[PDB]
């Protein structure tokens, strides 16, 4: 789940229970993985630890 | 009110030690109360796919009933002081709130 | 601030192999023979009359290591190790002229370890400065000056390049660093004329203790503020001391006298 | 920022007597996002009048040492705790009793009567040695103010400030694990 | 320039990393790259 | 120390990386 | 007393002008025996496929902590 409304993850300390992780439902994260990787790396080779 | 609320999970039994370290600077004290899992919601994120709940929530509507729950509470700085540590209380190390026998 | 050797001389390291390899009856550190057994007496008369002849072999290379632990070239936990390898390499070429060379390089390391127990960092940091301004070559010469008699005066302080910019830390293990290089960029706009960064007045903070200034300057009316605030931090603090010792026969009075002090 | 950076308030450890590491002060800052440059100036200003606040406070309360912290102190630099004197009175004479109940007479105590001396003891309870070690709370806070580290961490790794770092031992300098 | 502090404190438009981390850190990335690699986790702005 | 210490020494001298090479941008919407 | 010089007693070169050094073994000195033993050729057969009993080849090395 991401950029999802209830469905939102944490990576909040156990400090004070403040949220590290913050969703706007306005970006999208999985399309800029996906550029991320389409310019870091050459993704005609596939690769299996990952699809 | 003007706080920093913190809401610590209870299993259905026993106690619970929160908190790590912190500069408390122009602290004002604590104020502590229970409330039920099923009828607190989820805080950070619009919507709750787990609320599931209807009716007076105690987190956000003032309606706090389960307040007489408490046997003691302990407060210590660096785990090894009490606050009120100079012989302030009759229990010599933490607080009481209900004694049975 | 573990000691580096075993030995109760830090230098000295033949001193510290004598320590560590020889029997606790020869060496100094600051009875009556006739009525002792057959044995003993014999025993000593037969050694005295007839001295042992052993090799300085161990004892050389056990000093030779102690100088190197000293001079940190070989970490505490590899020195029998270096001990070891030096054995096996002395014994594989062992001669006279190498014994020889052994003692010379015990003597020489001695020598040069008994003498040593920043400056050209500063030399480069001064000439990668510009040493001509249009305001005034007296203000600028008299706080290079200052600057180098305050590095120079002080026990353990450091001067060190860090990329493109030269630092200046009050001790090794302290929180005082400043920024000599942006320090004197700020400086240089206004050496002959609140508008000054925490750097640049943490540096004239240090400096204002160590420093023929003329007065009539901006830096010159600095300094004589900056040493007439850190003279009456001084009293201060002595005042302070007096005041907290003598209302102690209360952590709320401290409380009181630093608020009414500050 | 490294030219008005935030205090490294330090942690007391009330069992050893010592600090134990320091951190930044992440609890008492204020958030400036919501505030052009005029008020980031003021904002900026505040931050470096408290800098300046601390730094004259070590001044002043700070008694100068080699050491960031000593774990061990020496005696004259910890305040040791005042003792007043001790007036005792001794009650009985051993003496005159004794010869009076040779001669036949039974003391039944509870000045006496027979005694026309009367002796006191003063003297001071003071502890043999020093009390070398640890540091109370008063002097922990009187003395590690927060620090102000205006450039972190430039230069040689052995130039850092150490014992920030909350598990470090002076002695053998390391970091202590499990 | 009423959002530079802004864009100074997030390196949308402030200094390069290089020269507003630390130098020790800078330093440290610089011979620990070959095998750790703390260089891709600082941003540095580009300004035309 | 001086952080040559942390580094494969090619001989004598480390292989140190560049003292620009730290940060990085990469950052395109297309 | 002084003036009693004793001289010290050096060790001679662990690996001197008449020293033999085998790896993984202390060094001889002086004389040793080597053995061309044709039987230790059997043990090497991979080498001696075309080698008849006069055009063998041998190893020098004679310890059971390897095979041949």
């Amino acid at each position: 789940y991401y950029n999802s409304g209830g469905n939102l993850g944490v990576l909040a300390g156990q400090s004070s229970q403040l949220n590290a992780v913050v969703d706007l439902q306005d970006r999208n994260t999985e399309l800029s993985y996906q550029m991320l990787l389409a310019n870091t790396t050459d993704r005609s080779r596939y690769f299996s630890m990952w699809n | 009110l003007s706080a920093a609320n913190m809401l610590y999970p209870i299993p259905p039994n026993a106690t619970q030690l929160p908190i790590p370290s912190r500069n408390w600077a122009a602290f004002r004290g604590w104020s502590l109360t229970r409330l039920k899992q099923r009828e607190t919601p989820a805080l950070g994120s619009p919507f709750d796919p787990y609320f599931t709940y209807s009716g007076t929530i105690p987190y956000l509507d003032g309606t706090f009933y389960l307040s007489h729950t408490f046997r003691k509470v302990a407060i210590q700085f660096d785990s090894s002081v009490t606050w009120p540590g100079n012989d302030r209380l009759l229990t010599p190390n933490e607080f009481e709130i209900k004694i049975s026998v | 601030e573990a000691p580096r050797s075993l030995g109760p001389a830090p230098s000295n390291p033949s001193l510290q192999a004598l320590f560590q390899s020889q029997p606790s009856a020869e060496q100094e550190w600051h009875g009556d023979f006739g009525s002792q057994p057959q044995a003993n007496r014999f025993g000593a008369i037969l050694e005295a009359v007839v001295p042992p002849r052993s090799d300085p072999t161990h004892e050389k290379v056990l000093a030779i290591v102690n100088a190197l632990l000293e001079t940190q070239a070989i970490r505490r936990d590899e020195a029998g190790q270096m001990y070891t390898a030096l054995l096996q390499r002395v014994a594989r070429y062992n001669s006279v002229n190498v014994q020889g060379n052994l003692d010379r390089l015990i003597q020489d390391v001695k020598e040069a370890l008994a003498q040593r127990e920043s400056v050209v960092a500063l030399n480069a940091f001064l000439s990668t400065q510009p040493a001509v301004v249009e305001r005034g070559q007296e203000n600028y010469v008299a706080f290079v000056s200052a600057l180098k008699l305050m590095v120079t005066e002080a026990p353990q302080s450091e001067v060190y390049q860090a990329g493109p910019s030269f630092f200046f830390q009050t001790s090794r293990h302290g929180s005082q660093t400043v920024n000599l290089s942006q320090a004197f960029d700020n400086l240089r706009p206004l050496w002959g004329v609140s508008l000054l960064t925490p750097n640049t007045r943490l540096l004239l903070l240090l400096i204002a203790p160590f420093t023929g200034i003329s007065r009539d300057s901006y830096l010159g009316h600095l300094l004589t503020l900056y040493r007439e605030t850190i003279g009456n931090t001084r009293v201060d603090e002595t005042t302070y001391n007096e005041i907290t010792e003598v209302s102690r026969a209360d952590a709320s009075n401290l409380q009181a006298t630093l608020n009414y002090l500050l | 920022s490294k030219e008005i950076p935030t205090p490294y308030v330090w942690t007391f450890q009330p069992q050893m007597g010592a600090a134990a590491g320091a951190s930044q002060d992440y609890s008492t800052r204020m958030n400036w996002f919501s505030a052009g440059p005029d008020m980031i100036h003021d904002v900026n200003n505040i931050r470096d009048a408290q800098n300046r606040i601390l730094m004259t406070q070590s001044a002043i309360t700070a008694t100068p040492r080699n050491l960031i912290d000593p774990r061990q102190w020496a005696a004259h630099l910890i305040k040791q705790p005042v003792v007043g004197t001790t007036h005792v009175e001794m009650p009985r004479n051993e003496v005159l009793e004794q010869h009076l109940t040779s001669h036949g007479a039974q003391i039944a105590g509870g000045r006496s009567s027979f005694n026309p001396l009367q002796t006191d003891f003063a003297f001071h309870a003071l502890p043999s040695r020093p009390r070398h070690g640890g540091i109370g709370s008063r002097q922990f806070v009187e003395e590690f103010v927060p620090a102000v580290y205006l450039n972190p961490y430039s230069g040689p790794p052995d130039s850092y400030p150490d014992q920030f770092i909350r598990h470090y031992n002076v002695y053998s300098n390391s970091v202590s694990g499990y | 320039p009423s959002m530079l502090p802004q864009w100074s404190y997030m390196h949308i438009a402030g200094q390069d990393a290089s020269e507003y981390l630390s130098p020790g850190l800078v330093q440290f990335a610089q011979a620990t790259e070959s095998y750790f690699n703390i260089g891709n986790k600082f941003r540095n702005p580009t300004v035309a | 120390y001086n952080y040559a210490a942390l580094a494969p020494r090619q001989g004598s001298r480390p292989m140190l990386s560049q003292w620009s090479g730290i940060g990085t941008h990469e950052m395109h919407g297309g | 007393f002084d003036e009693i010089h004793v001289p010290p007693r050096y060790a001679a070169a662990s690996a001197g002008r008449n020293s033999i050094r085998y790896s993984m073994l202390p060094p001889l000195y002086d004389t040793t025996k080597i053995y061309l033993i044709d039987n230790k050729s059997s043990d090497i057969q991979t080498l001696n496929y075309q080698n008849d009993h006069s055009d063998y080849l041998t190893t020098i090395v004679q310890n059971s902590d390897f095979t041949p």
